[PDB]
């Protein structure tokens, strides 16, 4: 202990951390998603493949 | 306003369907990788001016300013591509539609089209 | 236009006039201002009456009710004023300079 | 102040903007008009004491005057018309009455005065919400009238608008009245390319109000109303200095910083319709504006003035509220030009 | 050009990265391979230009000015980590930063293929030398020099900007290739007289033009060593590049609007010439020195002969690296007495002895000594002035005449006579200095070996 | 919640229902080298308050990073013994002394208000910001100081005390000036020996005419000499029957007291007028010093960063946190 008063960030807030890595997994999968879908709706609109 | 009141516009839609027709953005498109910039931009300012380390401190935060301007980018990109686009398919359709607005012209070769020569002396 | 409505414009004007030209008091710009709201419902209740615009006849009440919300309004800024200063002259509203 | 009293005449203020900005009606329009008024004056009177008293007075008395020749104009378009849609203006009269309540609401030259005046009186917070959202109502009644606009009378408010600017910016020493006047001239840039380009005025409106939300928060963070008061925040956090900094040569269009975007667009668009004079006036007066926010960037970045004794204590203790999106405001602020041609999203 | 571009934003997070001891030694080394990669920019074509892609693309105008560029930088980074020994870690980071900055916007407005691109560049060059000059500059008037260079600047480039969007709304495109292709004489009217005028104004301002070129003494003399390098090496070149490109679609107006310019070039020429005679601060005669060598290329650019060109070109190249050296040289002495007086400080020849070499080589190379480039690049332009007038010779000569006196004034008041008595502060010249005036002499005597490199296109 | 806010009041959290009527302030003043510290220990000890201290320099070092001191050149750059020794130096020591005396206590001030809005649990301070401006008049009348510090100081003191609810007890102990002189000798402490009597007297004429009277509008005010502050149970005892209504604390309701603790929560904005840009040259420090001090400043060891954020004091999960 050096702080004479415990900082409010003394440890990491595990909820907060918890929350921020599950949203930044949850848009990358969204994203990669969607972007798959999107190739796939183009390509059966213009008859590509 | 030259595209708003355009036939057949659904009002509050950022996407319409006919807007699936076009090539999505490559996730690894320069623009996007801008925005991913931009988004780490932001989370270094953040540790900046908290005065936590720039580089070291906040990897969550960091990540998720850079996640959410990719993803924010990637839907940005495909509206602006489909703006242009029935920008294309609008002026297009005018021209053809238009022909004595907008006529082949005879075409003539330098040979034939006089210019004046003008010496630099 | 018949004259009627050019007598109303007129005095709409008459009470645009009085308020732009200060004197003293800000209670007598209030006044004018509550002229001004007369003026207009007395102009657009002609012009709907004459028209036959059954259900426009209740936009002169919303005239009204909006009309009594900016003089209350005013009244509070004015007591807030007279608080401060003792007085509701407009010339003690001079801290704030452009 | 209550917070949740706070919190309501806040939702009530962006509940008459929105009102304003779905209302296909006159009437409508006229009711969002002065439910923004009514719960925009105690928002300005929050911190009670004199000079917030006189400026919410001020302001009162602009708005109630510019809403009654609104409504005035109303009225004229429905006697000649007998139509209460929101279209193009049937009675010239009529439009020229609009235009000029309008511009009294925005703030356009020559009904500027009051702009710095309230903004001096009321605090930061209440000067940014001001200058923001209340730019941001009549800007849209504007674009949707936008047909009928007489261009000689808009283009020579929205000139007006910017030597004003430029002048007034010039003599101050107050940051909030050099904030007012940054306003005004670009209020009068956004309302000279909206006879042409509604696009480019909503451009325009966008990123003026990302750099003024940027500027307002770091100055609401480093609690700095003078240029003295700014000058002293070197000593205690250099770094927001330096963000500033950045923020007011964007502010005063430099390349290739977001500020350039605007002015670059709008020279375009004006050129493209055989306007050359007024692009040209328009971008040489635009160095007042840049001469004052150089002469406020030389006192607190660039220069070290002299501190007093207490900052130590100051550096002992740390800065506890954080402001929400200030990172976001300063990079979208200084670093989106080459995100220029995402105008046609915008459109 | 991106092999040549993402180096230098690699040199950013390199430098912000680094130790706090490490950072000039890193700047340095990879600015030097920076360099020596851009050294591959040279080998040009005898028809066309280097067509990288649609963005960027290189000619034989180019490719010599991205050279000294990227060779000027390691050469600030020296004369930097002399004068910024006790700076802040920070500070030192963000002084590399603001150079790495600058060197960037360069390269990209040398390379730029639409006009609106390079003036987006061009003119984003202002924020990293405002920033310098009014930060590290060390006197009072360093802030007013960054408000007159400032303005006059942006009051000469408005009007181009205008102009630039004017003529991609006439003509469809502002791309070179294209404007150059598809180009189309100028009628004789008062609009095209006025499109004439704005383009022209911002490069003259930029370059500068005699009666616009106050900013150039308040700037030169106020800036850091760093800054007065680059604002003569290169920057003062951005108007002669852009000249050299915007007058393609300027003809046949030019034969008509030169004669303003070309009198205001020559008596400017002499007027600046005589100033320099008459002056009692060094930077400020390096400066006068810089504005009559610009306004002789200014006269090649307006008589815009294929002899002209080649002439702008080499005096450009030589200019440049003169115009370094003579500031590095006078960095020096004033580092060593604190004053930029140059009455102050005597006998410099009898204290420093190899200083007095560099000083008497970079002396020689100011004035047009033959076989130099400046000579080569001097003669051109005279002779197709000749061609062009047979008076044009007079004030050639007058300027020859004057231009010798003031370099060999400078020289011999700084170096000899009889060393001030009290100034007993003069320490050895040290190696990072002769090493600093050897990288700025040999590339010179080395292109005079091979001239052909540094004459243009029109070679 | 989790942190005091507009939060945590639309959620319910009220300071009257968390005073518990015996929350009270206290200040305890008198002249130099008196009992008053040891009154307000007893005062403290008895009644169940907690102690603050006389807030020398290094206040705010102590209740920030670790609770050790900083060096004089870092925290307060001036010296209570080099006044004594020499009051009226050349380089303004007096008044930058007394300005960073005032902004200490100023500081005290609002952490003893901050733990009584969050605790309810009452405060003894050993002197308030009220009582500061004693010694102010006592170094102007003497010569020590000039009138353009006296101004400087008037205005910072408005602009700063004008906010904060006054204490509800003010004990003065009363003590004449040869037994503060006697008492002085008797601890041997040289500096404090070299106090000259006039010196002292300013400051018994400044309470007694001045302070007293104006605090004895506000609440109510107890007068001991040195045998009453000595037996400290009658002190305690009187404290515990004092009947008062006429005090801004009942006055004060739910949203004043929210208003209040947002205010003394927040160090940055207590100190917020304390660095005025008046350029007084007892004060005013140059750019180069202050360049050169904040760097040694930030070169100390738990102050380069944020607290939970330095890695040099032993700080884990800094890349979590
Ligand atoms: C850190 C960020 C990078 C991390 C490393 C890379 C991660 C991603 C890897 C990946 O996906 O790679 C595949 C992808 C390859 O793309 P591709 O699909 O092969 O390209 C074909 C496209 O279809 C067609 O490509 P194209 O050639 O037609 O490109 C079109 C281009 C055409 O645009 C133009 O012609 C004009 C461009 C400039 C416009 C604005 C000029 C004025 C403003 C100047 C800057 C102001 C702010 C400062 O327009 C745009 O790109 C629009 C945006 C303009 C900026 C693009 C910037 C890309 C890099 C993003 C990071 C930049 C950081 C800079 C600072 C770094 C500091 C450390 O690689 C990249 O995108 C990497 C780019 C380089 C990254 C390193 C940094 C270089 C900075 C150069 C600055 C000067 C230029
Ligand atoms: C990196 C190149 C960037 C290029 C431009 C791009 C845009 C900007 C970058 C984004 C923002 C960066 C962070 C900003 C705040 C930084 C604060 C700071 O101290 O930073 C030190 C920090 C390390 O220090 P620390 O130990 O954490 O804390 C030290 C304290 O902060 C020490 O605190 P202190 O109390 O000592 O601070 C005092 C200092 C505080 O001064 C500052 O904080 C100055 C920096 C912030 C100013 C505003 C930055 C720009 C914001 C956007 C505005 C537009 C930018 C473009 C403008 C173009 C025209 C100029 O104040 C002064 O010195 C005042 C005198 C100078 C004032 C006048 C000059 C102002 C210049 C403003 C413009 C600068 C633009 C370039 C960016 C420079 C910084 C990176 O270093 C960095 O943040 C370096 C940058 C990040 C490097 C990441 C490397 C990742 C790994 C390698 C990746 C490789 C490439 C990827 C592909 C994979 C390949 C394998
Ligand atoms: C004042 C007395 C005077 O006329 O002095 C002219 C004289 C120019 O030299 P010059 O050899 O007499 O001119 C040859 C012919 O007289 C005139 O040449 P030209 O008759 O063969 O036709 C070419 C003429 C075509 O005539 C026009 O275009 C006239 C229509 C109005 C032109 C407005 C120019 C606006 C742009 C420049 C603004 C700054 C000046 O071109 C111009 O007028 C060029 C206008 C720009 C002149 C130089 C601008 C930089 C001045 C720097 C020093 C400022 C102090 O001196 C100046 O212009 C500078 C000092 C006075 C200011
Ligand atoms: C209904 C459901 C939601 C209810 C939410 C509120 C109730 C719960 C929280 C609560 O009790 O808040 C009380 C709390 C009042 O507590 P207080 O102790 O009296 O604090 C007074 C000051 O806020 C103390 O000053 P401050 O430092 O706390 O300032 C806070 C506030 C002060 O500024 C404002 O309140 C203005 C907010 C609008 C700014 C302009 C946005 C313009 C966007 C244009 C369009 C872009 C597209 O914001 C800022 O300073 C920065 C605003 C940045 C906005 C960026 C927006 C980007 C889009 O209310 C607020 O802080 C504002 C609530 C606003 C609610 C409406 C929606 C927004
Ligand atoms: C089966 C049901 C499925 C439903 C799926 C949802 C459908 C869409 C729902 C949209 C959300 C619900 C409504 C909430 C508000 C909607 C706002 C948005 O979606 O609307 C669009 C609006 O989109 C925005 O305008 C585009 C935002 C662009 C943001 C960036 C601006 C570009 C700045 C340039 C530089 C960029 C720098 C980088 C930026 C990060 C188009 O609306 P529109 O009716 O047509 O507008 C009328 C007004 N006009 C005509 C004058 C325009
Ligand atoms: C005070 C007096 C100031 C005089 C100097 C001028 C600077 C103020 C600029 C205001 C504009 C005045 C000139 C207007 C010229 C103009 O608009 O016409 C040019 C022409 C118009 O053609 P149309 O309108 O399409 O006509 C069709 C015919 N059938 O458009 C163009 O070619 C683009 C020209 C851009 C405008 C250039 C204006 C500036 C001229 C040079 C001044 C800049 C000098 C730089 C200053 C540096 C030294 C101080
Ligand atoms: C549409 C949503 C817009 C934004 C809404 C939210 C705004 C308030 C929240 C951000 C406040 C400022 C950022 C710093 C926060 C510091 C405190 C902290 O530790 O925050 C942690 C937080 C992650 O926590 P968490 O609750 O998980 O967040 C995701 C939601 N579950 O980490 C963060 O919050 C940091 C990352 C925030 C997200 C990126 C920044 C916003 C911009 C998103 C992309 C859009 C860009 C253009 C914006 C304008 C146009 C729309
Ligand atoms: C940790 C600290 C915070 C910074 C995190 C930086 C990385 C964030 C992204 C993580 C990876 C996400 C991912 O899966 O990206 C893949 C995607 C391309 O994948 P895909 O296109 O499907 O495949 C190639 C097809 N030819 O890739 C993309 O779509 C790229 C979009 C993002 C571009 C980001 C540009 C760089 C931003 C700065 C990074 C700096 C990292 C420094 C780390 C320092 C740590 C001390
Ligand atoms: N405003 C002030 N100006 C100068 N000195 C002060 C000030 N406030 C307190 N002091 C000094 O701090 C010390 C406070 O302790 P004191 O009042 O003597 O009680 P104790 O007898 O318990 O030490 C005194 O020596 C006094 O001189």
């Amino acid at each position: 202990k050096f702080y004479i008063r415990e900082p409010p960030h003394g440890s990491p807030d595990w909820l907060k951390v918890g929350l921020t890595l599950g949203t930044s997994v949850f848009l990358w999968i969204y994203l990669i998603k969607q972007h798959k879908e999107d190739v796939l709706e183009y390509k059966r609109r213009n008859g590509l493949e | 306003t030259m595209m708003s009141g355009r036939p057949g516009r659904v009002p509050l839609q950022f996407l319409p369907n006919e807007a699936r027709s076009l090539p999505p953005p490559k996730l690894t498109d320069p623009r996007l990788v801008y925005m991913g910039f931009l988004g780490y931009c932001s989370g270094l300012i953040d540790n900046a001016i908290r005065r936590r380390p720039v580089v070291s401190a906040g990897l969550h935060r960091q990540l998720l300013y850079v996640t959410s301007f990719v993803f924010f980018g990637y839907y940005l990109l495909k509206r602006q591509d489909y703006m242009y686009a029935l920008r294309d398919h609008d002026m297009f359709a005018y021209v053809k539609s238009h022909p004595e607005d907008f006529p082949e012209k005879d075409k003539k070769t330098y040979g034939e089209i006089l210019e004046e020569f003008h010496p630099v002396r | 236009m018949p004259l009627v409505y050019m007598n109303i414009i007129m005095a709409f004007a008459i009470a645009l006039a009085g308020l732009l030209m200060y004197r003293s008091h800000l209670m007598s710009s209030l006044l004018c201002l509550e002229g001004m709201m007369l003026s207009l419902f007395i102009m657009s209740t002609l012009i709907i009456l004459n028209t036959h615009f059954t259900l426009a006849n209740m936009m002169p009440i919303i005239l009204l009710v909006f009309a009594a919300c900016e003089a209350a309004l005013g009244l509070s800024l004015l007591v807030m004023v007279s608080n401060t200063y003792g007085t509701d002259y407009v010339q003690n509203l001079n801290l704030l300079q452009c | 102040m209550n917070p949740i009293i706070y919190t309501t005449l806040i939702m009530t203020v962006m509940s008459g903007t929105m009102l304003v900005m779905i209302s296909s009606h006159w009437l409508l329009i006229w009711i969002g008009f002065e439910m923004n008024l009514l719960a925009m004056i105690p928002v300005l009177m929050k911190n009670f004491n004199p000079r917030a008293t006189e400026a919410a007075t001020k302001y009162f008395l602009t708005q109630a005057t510019a809403s009654m020749m609104l409504m005035m104009a109303i009225i004229i378009n429905l006697l000649y018309s007998g139509q209460w849609t929101i279209t193009k203006m049937f009675n010239p009269v009529a439009m020229t009455m609009m235009t000029m309540a309008l511009a009294m609401k925005l703030g356009l030259s020559p009904f500027h005065f009051w702009v710095p005046e309230v903004t001096q009186g009321i605090s930061l917070q209440a000067g940014l919400l001001l200058l923001t959202w209340q730019k941001l109502a009549p800007l849209s009644v504007l674009c949707q009238i936008s047909q009928s606009i007489n261009p000689n009378l808009m283009l020579t408010m929205a000139m007006l608008s910017i030597l004003i600017g430029g002048w007034g910016g010039l003599n101050q020493t107050q940051l909030r009245k050099i904030m007012a006047y940054s306003s005004i001239a670009h209020m009068g840039w956004m309302t000279a390319v909206l006879p042409y380009n509604t696009t480019m005025t909503i451009l325009n409106l966008l990123i003026y109000i990302t750099m003024t939300l940027a500027m307002f928060m770091l100055l609401i963070h480093s609690s700095a109303t003078t240029t003295l008061s700014l000058s002293h925040t070197w000593n205690k956090m250099p770094v927001i200095t330096s963000l500033m900094m950045v923020t007011l040569l964007s502010m005063g269009g430099l390349p290739p910083l977001s500020g350039f975007m605007p002015k670059w667009m709008i020279i375009q668009e004006m050129t493209k319709n055989e306007s050359i004079i007024m692009p040209t006036l328009m971008a040489m007066t635009a160095l007042l504006n840049l001469y004052f926010y150089m002469r406020l960037a030389y006192s607190s970045s660039l220069t070290m003035f002299p501190s007093t004794n207490n900052m130590k204590m100051k550096w002992q203790f740390e800065h506890t509220k954080q402001m929400k999106l200030l990172p976001t405001m300063i990079v979208l602020s200084t670093l989106v030009l080459p995100m220029t041609p995402a105008l046609s999203s915008l459109n | 050009m991106l092999k040549i571009i993402i180096p230098t934003t690699m040199l950013l997070p390199m430098t912000w990265m680094s130790k706090h001891n490490m950072i000039w030694i890193n700047a340095t080394v990879h600015s030097l391979l920076i360099s020596l990669i851009s050294l591959s920019l040279l080998n040009q074509l005898g028809e066309n230009s280097l067509n990288f892609s649609l963005t960027f693309f290189s000619d034989s105008l180019s490719a010599p000015l991205l050279v000294l560029t990227t060779w000027l930088l390691p050469l600030m980074l020296m004369a930097s980590q002399s004068h910024l020994s006790k700076e802040t870690t920070t500070r030192k980071k963000l002084y590399i930063t603001m150079l790495i900055l600058l060197q960037l916007f360069l390269i990209m407005t040398f390379t730029a293929t639409e006009l609106i691109l390079f003036y987006i560049l061009f003119e984003a060059t202002l924020v990293p030398t405002l920033i310098i000059i009014t930060r590290w500059g060390n006197q009072t008037e360093r802030l007013n020099a960054g408000l007159y260079f400032l303005f006059y600047t942006l009051a000469g480039s408005l009007p181009l900007l205008v102009a630039l969007v004017y003529i991609q709304n006439t003509t469809g495109s502002l791309n070179f290739l294209i404007i150059h292709y598809w180009s189309h004489p100028l009628s004789n009217s008062w609009s095209n007289i006025f499109m004439w005028l704005a383009c022209i104004m911002a490069f003259m301002v930029k370059m500068p033009l005699y009666g616009l070129h106050l900013w150039l003494p308040k700037a030169h003399v106020e800036a850091p060593i760093a800054g007065s390098m680059v604002l003569a090496a290169v920057l003062l070149k951005l108007g002669g590049y852009g000249m050299m490109r915007i007058t393609t679609i300027l003809n046949p107006l030019t034969n008509y609007m030169a004669y303003p310019f070309l009198m205001l070039s020559m008596w400017g020429m002499i007027m600046t010439s005589s100033i320099c005679l008459r002056q009692t601060d060094l930077k400020s005669l390096i400066a006068y020195s810089s504005v009559s060598h610009m306004a002789l290329v200014i006269v090649a650019i307006m008589i815009q002969t294929p002899w002209s060109f080649m002439g702008a070109t080499a005096l450009m190249i030589a200019h440049g690296l003169t115009s370094s050296m003579l500031f590095c040289l006078a960095n020096t002495n004033y580092e060593r007495v604190h004053s930029r007086t140059m009455i102050l400080a005597r006998g410099l020849q009898t204290l420093l002895p190899l200083m007095a070499t560099w000083w008497l080589v970079a002396s020689l190379t100011n004035l047009a000594l033959p076989p130099s480039i400046n000579l080569i690049g001097e003669l051109f332009i005279i002779t197709a002035s000749f061609s062009w007038s047979n008076i044009t010779i007079i004030l050639m000569g007058m300027n020859m005449m004057i231009t010798a006196l003031y370099s060999l004034y400078m020289l011999i008041t700084t170096q000899r006579g009889k060393y001030t008595h009290h100034i007993n502060n003069i320490k050895p010249s040290f190696t990072r200095e002769n090493a600093l005036m050897a990288l700025h002499i040999l590339p010179l005597l080395l292109l005079t070996l091979n001239p052909k490199m540094i004459l243009g296109p029109l070679y | 919640r989790l942190q005091y806010g507009p939060l945590a009041f639309v959620l319910g959290e009220r300071t009257t229902r968390k005073l518990t009527e015996t929350s009270k302030v206290i200040t305890v003043d008198g002249n130099i080298c008196s009992g008053k510290g040891r009154l307000a220990r007893e005062i403290a000890e008895k009644l169940g308050l907690r102690h603050f201290p006389e807030a020398g320099i290094h206040y705010a070092d102590s209740t920030t990073g670790d609770g050790k001191p900083l060096d004089v050149q870092l925290s307060g750059n001036c010296s209570l013994e080099k006044f004594y020794d020499d009051p009226k130096s050349n380089d303004g020591n007096s008044y930058r002394l007394q300005s960073w005396l005032y902004a200490s206590r100023l500081l005290q001030y609002a952490d003893a208000l901050e733990h009584l809005l969050s605790t309810g649990q009452g405060v003894v301070l050993e002197r308030s910001i009220y009582s500061d401006f004693v010694f102010l008049e006592a170094m102007y009348r003497q010569g020590f100081i000039r009138k353009q510090c006296v101004e400087h100081y008037n205005e910072v003191k408005k602009v700063t005390a004008c906010e904060y609810l006054p204490p509800h007890v003010v004990v003065y102990v009363d003590v004449p000036v040869p037994e503060i002189q006697s008492r002085i000798q008797k601890k041997g402490n040289p500096h404090e020996m070299k106090i000259t009597a006039a010196y002292l007297q300013d400051i018994e004429n400044a309470y007694k005419k001045t302070f007293l009277p104006e605090m004895s509008e506000k609440c109510e005010v107890l007068q001991y000499s040195a045998r009453e502050a000595e037996d400290a149970e009658k002190v305690v005892e009187d404290i515990e029957y004092l009947k008062c209504d006429k005090g801004p604390w009942p006055d004060q309701d739910d949203r004043t007291f929210h208003r209040l603790r947002m205010l003394v929560q927040n160090k940055l904005e207590v100190l917020n007028y304390t660095t005025i840009p008046v350029y007084l040259p007892e004060i005013t420090i140059g750019a180069h010093q202050s360049d050169r001090v904040f760097q040694k400043f930030t070169e100390l060891p738990g102050r380069k960063y944020s607290p939970g954020y330095n890695e040099d004091v032993g700080d884990k999960w800094i890349w979590l946190k």
